[PDB]
């Protein structure tokens, strides 16, 4: 995972 | 779908002013904007990014792309879910599927990568980041080292030829070429813009509106679309679509409605220019490219663009040049100086309405000293652009081209005009010593244009030493431009020589004049413009003096001057 907006 | 806003598209003029109020109280008007439209689109249908032989293929879970303009690969037969690769068709102010909007490939997908850039015939990849940021992974690095020189993902054979390195981007030149199928090579063009932070902005809009100017340069063969990606393809990269898009839609209808043409885009990848700050830039671009237009002939084109910039056929009238140099801002008081102007500081400016902004002026490890920091073409490295020493501060300035570790020093006045001094004499034949450090000048060399001075410097902290360059420049009052330029530029030329070049806030050089800014700015001009002129055959006089009018009060103040770079920067370029 990883969310990218945060 | 859902609420958003209903934004009245900016005509040209008012763009500026629109700009203004949309931005006061840390624009609101503009928070709304781009708080209105939304992260993803409900409706629009995700279903294969999600499947399970496609997970690993995402770089964040976060960001998938929509179903109908998803990018497709030609269907491998048998390994399921070939098809599948994490990137989006994005439309144009017309040109319908003008770009492709991709993730940056993973380790695990560079072959995929450069699969879809053969089947697509793209042969334009706009890179805007870095393989690694913050000790993170964003992107791999899907391209052969300028060493390796061939390099070739899966059947995809890629070549590079070229690689130039300018301040901001890197552009290479490959070869790519399918083998396992008879079909000849293609001429691709990558460029990386490297000054910009993720979830960030640059630092200047023009140097936006700088790549962009050489993305619609570059030659697209095969009217393919243009891949533009970064770590996930949606911010930095949706970004970048906006102003290209946008400005045609400028040069177009003098009208441009941000707002729709963003949410046009949220509707075909998700999260798309995904920050205030990017939205706020993309208008930013805009009013600047406005408001100044474009200022950066070529040295091909120099002296043609040159010659009739400078002709006015209504006499009653200024020349085209002349406008110009009237649109170039003049940051009166652009910037916070108080350092500068305190009861005993106000005895240490050869000028008191000529005082360093605070924003850069330079520490004096903190006391003060009447000196400004410049921005050199190669960034980060830094000039400083001093006033000839005051009677008084001749030993401060010493303490500066030490703790700073000057170089080289270019002084362009003379040590007095008549009775009245212009500049003290922070040198002498002794051994002179000002504080902890103590000068020694060994040889004194003079020559029909400038003299040399070799200086040795130290400290108590001796059995070492730096030895220190100074050239001081004749021919050139205050007053007439430089007399014979031919050879201010051979000054240029053998002072640049004796400074390294290998790219800490020492700066290497020092240049000065009475208040560092009269005839100094001239000079700090001509330094970039000649740096620009031989790394990129290019020269942008106008950008130039807009950063240095910035950097400190001063200079280039007249059209004059203004104009003289013109004239210079041609005569040494047939």
């Amino acid at each position: 995972r990883e969310e990218y907006d945060v | 779908e859902k609420q958003l806003m209903n934004v009245e598209p900016i005509h040209a003029d008012i763009l500026l002013e629109t700009y203004k109020r949309k931005i006061a109280d840390e624009g609101r008007p503009f928070l709304a904007e781009f708080q209105s439209i939304p992260r993803v689109f409900s409706k629009f249908p995700i279903k294969e990014a999600r499947k399970p032989f496609n997970q690993n293929k995402n770089r964040y879970v976060d960001i998938l792309p929509y179903d109908y303009n998803r990018v497709e690969l030609s269907e491998i037969n048998g390994d399921a879910g070939s098809n599948y690769i994490n990137a989006s068709y994005i439309d144009g102010f017309k040109e319908p599927r003008k770009y492709i909007a991709a993730q940056g490939p993973r380790d695990e997908t560079v072959d995929d990568f450069w699969r879809m850039i053969w089947e697509q015939k793209a042969t334009v990849i706009v890179m805007v980041t870095r393989c690694e940021e913050g000790n993170r992974n964003k992107c791999a690095e899907y391209w052969p080292s300028m060493e390796e020189g061939t390099r070739a993902f899966g059947d995809v054979v890629v070549k590079i030829n070229q690689h130039k390195r300018c301040p901001d981007y890197i552009i290479q030149k490959l070869n790519i070429v399918n083998k396992k199928e008879k079909a000849t090579g293609r001429e691709v063009t990558h460029i990386q813009f490297t000054s910009w932070p993720d979830h960030g902005v640059p630092e200047d809009p023009h140097l936006l509106l700088k790549l962009r100017r050489r993305v619609n340069a570059f030659s697209n063969f095969f009217s393919g679309p243009i891949v533009v990606h970064s770590s996930a393809g949606v911010g930095r990269t949706g970004t970048y679509i906006g102003i290209d898009a946008m400005l045609e839609g400028l040069e177009a209808e003098n009208k441009v409605d941000v707002y729709g043409y963003v949410v046009k885009l949220r509707r075909q990848r998700c999260l798309m220019v995904q920050v205030e700050a990017q939205y706020i830039l993309i208008h930013q671009a805009l009013v600047e490219y406005n408001q100044f237009g474009e200022t950066e002939v070529n040295l091909s084109e120099l002296h043609p663009y040159l010659h009739n910039m400078k002709k006015r056929d209504p006499p009653s009238e200024p020349s085209p040049l002349e406008a110009e140099f009237q649109r170039l801002p003049s940051y009166r008081s652009w910037r916070t100086q108080h350092i500068g102007n305190q009861e005993e500081n106000k005895s240490k400016n050869r000028n008191s309405n000529v005082i360093p902004y605070d924003y850069n002026r330079v520490p004096l490890k903190s006391k003060y000293i009447n000196a400004s920091f410049i921005m050199s073409y190669w960034k980060p490295e830094v000039m400083i652009a001093a006033q000839g020493p005051l009677k008084e501060t001749i030993g401060d300035f010493w303490q500066m081209i030490f703790q700073r570790k000057v170089k080289v020093i270019v002084m362009l006045t003379e040590l007095k005009h008549g009775d009245q001094e212009i500049c003290a004499q922070y040198w002498g034949e002794g051994k002179q010593t000002y504080g902890d450090i103590e000068v020694d000048l060994k040889d004194t060399d003079k020559s029909s244009t400038y003299t040399l001075r070799v200086f040795e410097l130290r400290h108590s902290k001796r059995k070492d030493s730096r030895t220190v360059y100074q050239y001081q420049y004749t021919n050139w009052s205050v007053e007439q431009l430089p007399a014979e330029p031919k050879e201010l530029i051979s000054m240029i030329q053998v002072v640049k020589q004796k400074l390294p070049q290998k790219n800490h806030k020492s700066t290497p050089l020092l240049i000065h004049c009475r208040d560092g800014s009269q005839q100094t700015g001239i000079f700090c001009a001509l330094l970039n413009l000649l740096e620009s002129a031989e790394t990129e055959e290019v020269v942008d006089i106008f950008q130039v003096v807009k950063a240095l009018r910035k950097a400190r009060l001063g200079m280039v103040s007249t059209f004059e001057q203004y104009q003289f770079l013109y004239d210079v920067i041609a005569s040494t370029y047939p």
